[PDB]
């Protein structure tokens, strides 16, 4: 009947919110008005509790807590949960030199009799199902790579890039040069009229309609037409080729790439210390040379790791496909790339003498069936508020082409003074 | 003794069988051999066959490297009474038709997990996910209309013609100080359309001046605009036939247009939960039902049947198999049922724990996510986006014709308020 | 003392052309004035015996014929070569339903003593090794692949292929319209002159300076001239995306690919009949599945193969590097794609008793490392008469332009009879 | 009986070396150990460290899989005294050092096929190839300046200046039945380069048409000359450093400019081969010859060192793992020396049929193509051809002025022929 359950903090499945008032959070309704169920859980103020080593009794929503609640209606069961102080999913290690290896995290108390009931995200391995039997799996995934997109390294953040700014000077002064000799071969075979035709023909905006009227600056001015037009279209197709950079670089493609077989200074990559993916990465033959990169770029959590992604600390990220891929539907910045490598997907472990090992795995198939759970998709993880712009050219907003705003506007205000300078040269 | 028998049906690229060689007279190299039941004779039952089959596959591969993890030997044969498993008048059939009677003690195939089918026979761990799909022939191609607007949002746009009538509201301001607005507004305009027009340019030096500050901004209107012109004019946005098994389409297949044709195999797992979930589906269902997935692939082909459901894995691997990409699984690959494969053991068995740890080493190593890609990859699967090398028709660039007939009726409409006004 | 040795044709390595006269061929210089050795060859004229069922005598010449002629003089031995009848590398195979499995081609003579030195492109393989000793490889290479590329099927054969037949004609016929709304609004607020402006806004040939003149359809044609620019710039990035197809560049990639696991109906690709590939296509776990497909197409030799590949009739095809690449080298319109997998070289088979294993591997070696076939590679294969800019623009020849030619040349001959009407029109 | 020992050196991917795990105390899973010998004890011999090893790589590998192939047990060890062998006053050092002197019977490593390697120590089927390579920092760019024109042939814009002839001198003959040739060579060629200049268009009915004919053909023109435009004005062909190792530079490194500083590692097959074949070049070599790889590597990034000779394989492996794609070796991966890695053996030794036929069976079932990829492949290894999304500078986009001198010269040189003529 009384049963002990602890739970880790992961966005897509566990929402955990410290209560406020008396100790019990609010009845939020979700977009559809359904009431947001809550579930008490005496856990950790911070991760890793050190100095505020204080349960507060927090409440906690999700995907997961949805499950536990069809589950204590079908089975008749009372619980309580408490979030593990360590906040690791859990690993082998040994301590003091000793040859007895011990778990952490989940395992480090439900092994200990501290926790009956385990309810979370936890990918099934061969490590996890020695010490545990694993249920059958409530939803199946597979290890992706978040990448950062915050910075494409393609970005106009000035219309005057597609020229570097040693030639814009050579191209804006090889038109007064060209100017004063249209004048000077034309005069001794005027200066207003020669230095108007050679820039409204550069720019196309046929302004001016003197034309070089001798033969020897005729030549001139048809090979100074050849040239604007030679630069305005090397302008136009390198503005466009930087543009149609909506083909990023190369991303990665599942655990392929061989940037990730050699560490590098400018490769940064790494997941949840003593997680899943530590385990498959020891645990794969290849995978053990590269073992000292991330070995010091490993974070305490996904949500620290995932905040690094967004800024420029970290570039790519490796974690299940449920969590990865919600976070990159709730923010636009964050992408997710590559093929899904170790398709092994969740499930709840029991004890090898708890007796519900058969009952629980048959009630979780049978919310397979009526589609509980799928409904629990639909209304835990499924907002999607970006689009699949992959594979679709970009729109160019605004602050997308805000410089010839101001290009046009710095004109105005130039010409208000240009204007008085003008009528004072009379 | 460690010696167990091992039975399978075929039916998916899991379990493909290939006969002997003509000249060696036995299986190839690295194949376990296989056995089928055959029936003869009338109404009595014939001489066994014995035929020397080889059926293999990605199951069968996973077999092979779990034998070598458990240090067993088995032989393979296959299912004649039944394919899948019904508990038909209490009798179950097929798989678990098998495994109640014995004689196989294992079974390893394309087996869906479920309730009613582990209520009587426990299964191991899932090596492959799956469940049920529907698949159609999903085509069709709709360029969006306003295609021709794309490259810029609203707010470019029409911030574009407020910086036009504000700097022809001052070139004709740097400019007093016959040129009106009217034809400050018909240059400032004719130059980012290219400068195809006859305009009538200004006189004063300070407002040419202004007319080339605008005239470079036409020409990175014009390099930013064309920039993916012929990537949004050839970009077809398709439309899925059906939201999901939950639509008001499959609810009330009648009271719309003739229903879809849509069934799939009977005596299997994808009916026996529908009859559940959606029983009144399956009284309409009961008569497009097919005998093979061939025959579904062909019916949707030809048109007869318009849609399919069946197992998600064996759909998913037939959709990237097809000449061309028509057909293809609603929802990108979306599964209303998530279940697995797993391996049919008898009840209060320990190999059961030893099929567990024997699976999960393929995971934990992931010397089978190549195996993955050995078999369970088609063309269709990687796809080319929807851009291509393709003439542009009408349909492509009709909505630059719906914004010239849309003018060709306004100039008239203020013809008229002109000859009234 | 005296030996006999069997060759097969290979165009990189082995030439082979009928003697005329009285049985000698010419003694034609290579193009550094160095003579072109040849040999004797007792081979079957044209493939197979045929009509003419008798070894004629030919001269052969190449790679292999040179290092015949560098390990005569320093073996101090005799030698005469033949082509085998079969045309066949070699694999093993039985008749007359016996358990005893024969050999063919190569090993077809060498093994029944009528050969007592191999000279060939020969790959190394397990079932070749076991029944002859092979030498250390003279020439390390791997399979590739040769695509056809004769049509890369984005062809601009016209112009006028950017747009589909009922666009131009819609273009074209919503100019008149839209001409005729200009002269009517402008009229009941001319003709001639409303349909130059119709058409030089299009064409920005900029003739015809008779603008809109009422306020209704100044509107139109603000609106015609959007609509101009809109078609124009389609065009324009419709062609280039036409022309810029350096992307169809991407094509097969190695044995890893999808469609060479499954055969189709539009994808076809052979080897050569009893060749190394074929037992490395019958040695592969997932290459069985396939198998049935080439049985139906491989071909009896390379050299037809290859015609094919080159004509509509195949469109991929495998080979040793050391010959396709050659032949991508030899002619423009084929080239390769794709890693070079199963890097076996090429070797000197040995017989078990032969005692000459060790001194021919000396031999072969002693040759390598003072330089002499590396010479032998750049008198035989270096020509490199084709272009290895790879993802380079292409540059448009003439017959690549020649419609626009014929454009201004057609509207030249049109011109001319309309200069008679308009004479005539007065 | 079938156990033997396997010697090898730590060096190259074939053999990296890891220690022992703090905790656990021994290798890894799927690790054959190895073993080494120190030396201590000031001049005497102190007893061998005896610390165990975990050293493996693409060949070590490979003999896993043929221990697996004939059934064999082994253990590992490297060599102490020498690293490749040199027959030094006639006694073999290194790994023939340790194979003549036997109590090793087998010999793993990047052990290069020679004669003088082969006379003494048989070899078995090479597995990989590999040779001499010269690798270098290639990388300077060069954008010919003579790009604009590239997006046609030199025929194409010849025709094209021929027709704008042949076309201005019929439209002023549709126009005779001012308009002056003169005026119709700069009309029908300022709509070549779109339509920015000032012209002088004709009047009469049908050379309009000719003028409008001839802008379609402009029209067509701009749009396949910058279709590519921006990937030709970017395209940088790198010039080789040297060609060749028979090339004049290394023949005579002293009539030159300050002679290139290339070396190797001296003791080792490489400059076996070299001192043989080209005692000059050797003579000013040795000189500039370093330990190890990483000193060379570190010497060419740094200056001092600008050229390294060295094992194919080794230099190939070291291309791609580098920070930049500004190492490469000479000749896009050129080798100067066919040779390849095989196994040492002692001569008269049946154990020889037994590793050919192992080695062979991994390129018949090509189960080590996946591990050629495994390890032996970097970044650099698949180079984005020459195009980038990179400004254009001064250096690109200078055969456009060239162009402008040109004529802004020849206009002057026609000034003075008018002004005498
Ligand atoms: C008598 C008749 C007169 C007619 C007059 C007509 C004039 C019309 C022309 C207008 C264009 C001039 C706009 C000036 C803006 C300066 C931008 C700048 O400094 O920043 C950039 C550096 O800039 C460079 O790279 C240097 C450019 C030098 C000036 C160019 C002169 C020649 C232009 C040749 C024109 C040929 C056109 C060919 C077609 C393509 C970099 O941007 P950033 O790092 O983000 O810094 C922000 C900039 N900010 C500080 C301003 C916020
Ligand atoms: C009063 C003032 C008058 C001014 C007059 C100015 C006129 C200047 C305009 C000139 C362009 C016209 C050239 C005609 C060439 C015909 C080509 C043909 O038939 O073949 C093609 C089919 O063609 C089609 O797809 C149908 C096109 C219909 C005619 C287009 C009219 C509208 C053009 C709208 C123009 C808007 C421009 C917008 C900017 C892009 C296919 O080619 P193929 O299969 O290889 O067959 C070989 C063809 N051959 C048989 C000839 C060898
Ligand atoms: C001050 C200022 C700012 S904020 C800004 N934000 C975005 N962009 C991009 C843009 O306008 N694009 C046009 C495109 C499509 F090519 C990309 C800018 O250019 C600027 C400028 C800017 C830059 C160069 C200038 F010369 C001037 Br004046 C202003
Ligand atoms: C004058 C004028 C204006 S005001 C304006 N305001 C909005 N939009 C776009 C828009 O509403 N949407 C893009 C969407 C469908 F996503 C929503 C315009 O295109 C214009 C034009 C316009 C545009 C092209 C032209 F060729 C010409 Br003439 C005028
Ligand atoms: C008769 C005839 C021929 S032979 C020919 N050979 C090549 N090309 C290609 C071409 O010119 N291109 C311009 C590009 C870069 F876009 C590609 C042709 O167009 C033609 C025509 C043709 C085609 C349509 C026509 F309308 C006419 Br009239 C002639
Ligand atoms: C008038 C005129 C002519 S005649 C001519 N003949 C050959 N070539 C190119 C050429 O020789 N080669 C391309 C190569 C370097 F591969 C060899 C030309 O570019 C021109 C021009 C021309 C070209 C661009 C212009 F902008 C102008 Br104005 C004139
Ligand atoms: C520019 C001034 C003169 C106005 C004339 C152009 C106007 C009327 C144009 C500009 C954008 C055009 C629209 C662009 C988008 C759509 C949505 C699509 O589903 C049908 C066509 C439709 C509805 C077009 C109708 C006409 C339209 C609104
Ligand atoms: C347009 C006429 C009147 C005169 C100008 C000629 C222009 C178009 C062209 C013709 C061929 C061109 C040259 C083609 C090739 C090279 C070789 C290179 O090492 C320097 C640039 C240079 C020399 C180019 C300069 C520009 C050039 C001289």
């Amino acid at each position: 009947t009384r049963l002990k359950i602890v739970t880790i903090h992961q966005e897509p499945f566990v929402y955990v919110k410290p209560t406020m008032s008396d100790g019990t959070c609010k009845e939020e309704f979700t977009v559809n008005g359904d009431p947001v169920k809550k579930v008490i859980c005496t856990g950790p103020n911070d991760t890793s509790p050190g100095s505020p080593r204080h349960t507060v009794p927090q409440c906690c929503y999700g995907f997961c807590i949805d499950l536990l609640i069809k589950l204590a209606r079908t089975m008749q069961f009372t619980y309580e949960v408490h979030l593990v102080a360590d906040g690791k999913f859990g690993t082998q290690e040994r301590v003091q030199n000793s040859n007895k290896k011990e778990w952490n995290g989940m395992m480090g108390e439900l092994l200990s009799g501290q926790a009956d009931m385990i309810v979370a995200p936890l990918t099934i391995n061969n490590e996890r199902a020695q010490y545990i039997e694993f249920s059958k799996p409530f939803k199946y995934q597979g290890l992706t790579i978040l990448v950062k997109k915050e910075i494409p390294r393609s970005t106009l953040d000035s219309f005057m890039q597609p020229f570097q700014s040693t030639l814009w000077l050579l191209v804006g002064l090889s038109v007064h040069v060209v100017a004063v000799m249209l004048y000077l071969l034309d005069r001794f075979s005027t200066l207003s009229s020669a230095m108007w035709f050679s820039w409204g023909v550069l720019l196309n905006s046929g302004i001016g309609e003197g034309a070089p009227r001798s033969f020897s600056a005729r030549i001139l001015g048809m090979v100074w037409a050849g040239f604007a037009m030679i630069i305005v279209a090397s302008y136009t197709a390198n503005l466009a080729a930087f543009l149609v950079l909506d083909r990023p670089e190369e991303r990665i493609t599942g655990i392929n790439d061989p940037r990730l077989r050699n560490p590098s200074d400018k490769f940064i990559y790494a997941t949840v210390k003593q997680s899943s993916v530590d385990i498959y990465f020891r645990r794969q033959v290849e995978l053990s040379t590269m073992y000292r990169h991330m070995e010091k770029h490993n974070y305490e959590s996904a949500a620290e790791a995932i905040q690094a992604v967004r800024d420029n600390k970290l570039h790519a990220f490796i974690w299940d496909s449920a969590v990865l891929e919600f976070e990159a539907s709730q923010k636009c910045d964050l992408v997710t790339t590559g093929e899904l490598f170790f398709r092994s997907g969740f499930g709840i472990g029991m004890r090898k003498d708890s007796p519900w090992k058969q009952q629980v795995s048959l009630s979780i198939l049978k919310s397979h069936e009526n589609g509980f759970m799928e409904d629990l998709d639909k209304t835990w993880v499924r907002y999607q508020e970006c689009d699949s712009r992959s594979n679709a050219p970009a729109t160019l907003t605004f602050e997308n082409m805000a410089g010839v705003f101001m290009l046009v506007a710095g004109g105005i205000v130039a010409g208000i003074f240009l204007i008085f300078i003008e009528i004072a040269y009379k | 003794d460690d010696h167990l028998s091992i039975v399978t049906l075929e039916e998916a690229p899991f379990v493909i069988v290939e006969s002997v060689d003509p000249l060696s007279g036995t299986c190839m190299r690295n194949t376990v051999p296989c056995q089928k039941r055959i029936i003869s004779e009338n109404k009595t039952d014939e001489e066994p066959g014995y035929i020397k089959k080889c059926c293999k596959g990605f199951c069968i591969d996973i077999l092979k490297k779990i034998s070598k993890s458990v240090k067993f030997t088995y032989d393979l044969y296959l299912v004649t009474n039944g394919k899948h498993g019904k508990k038909i008048n209490g009798t179950w059939n097929g798989m678990i038709g098998e495994v109640v009677m014995k004689r196989a003690y294992m079974a390893v195939g394309s087996l869906t997990i479920n309730e009613e089918r582990s209520e009587v026979v426990d299964f191991s761990v899932p090596f492959i996910e799956t469940g049920i799909s529907v698949m159609v022939s999903r085509s069709n191609g709709t360029v969006s209309p306003s295609a021709f607007l794309e490259p810029f949002s609203a707010d470019v746009w029409v911030m574009m013609f407020v910086m036009l009538l504000i700097v022809s509201a001052v070139a004709v301001f740097v400019f007093e100080y016959s040129f009106t607005i009217g034809k400050a507004i018909w240059l400032l305009w004719g130059l980012v359309f290219n400068n195809s027009v006859p305009v009538q340019n200004p006189k004063g030096t300070t407002s040419k001046i202004m007319v080339s500050v605008w005239a470079f901004f036409a020409v990175i209107f014009l390099a930013s605009y064309t920039a993916n012109l012929a990537a949004f004019m050839i970009q077809e946005e398709y439309v899925d036939q059906v939201s999901g098994l939950s639509d008001k389409k499959f609810q009330r297949p009648n009271d719309f247009s003739p229903p879809f044709r849509f069934g799939t195999v009977p005596n299997g797992s994808t009916e026996r939960n529908i009859r559940n979930n959606y029983a009144e589906m399956h009284a309409y269902m009961g008569k497009f039902n097919q005998r093979g997935v061939d025959d579904a692939l062909l019916s949707l082909k030809t048109g007869k049947l318009d849609a399919f459901i069946y197992d998600a894995a064996v759909l998913n691997y037939m959709a990237g198999r097809d000449e061309g990409c028509k057909l293809v699984t609603i929802g990108s690959g979306k599964v209303f049922a998530s279940t697995g494969y797993g391996i049919a053991i008898q009840k209060d068995s320990g190999w059961k724990r030893q099929v567990d740890l024997a699976i999960l080493q393929l995971f934990g190593d992931g010397e089978m996510e190549e195996l993955e890609a050995l078999w369970l990859t088609g063309i269709c699967h990687n796809e080319k986006n929807e851009v291509m090398s393709s003439q542009l028709d009408i349909d492509n660039m009709a909505g630059v014709f719906y914004m010239l007939g849309a003018a060709m009726a306004l100039s008239l409409i203020t013809f008229i308020c002109e000859h009234l006004f």
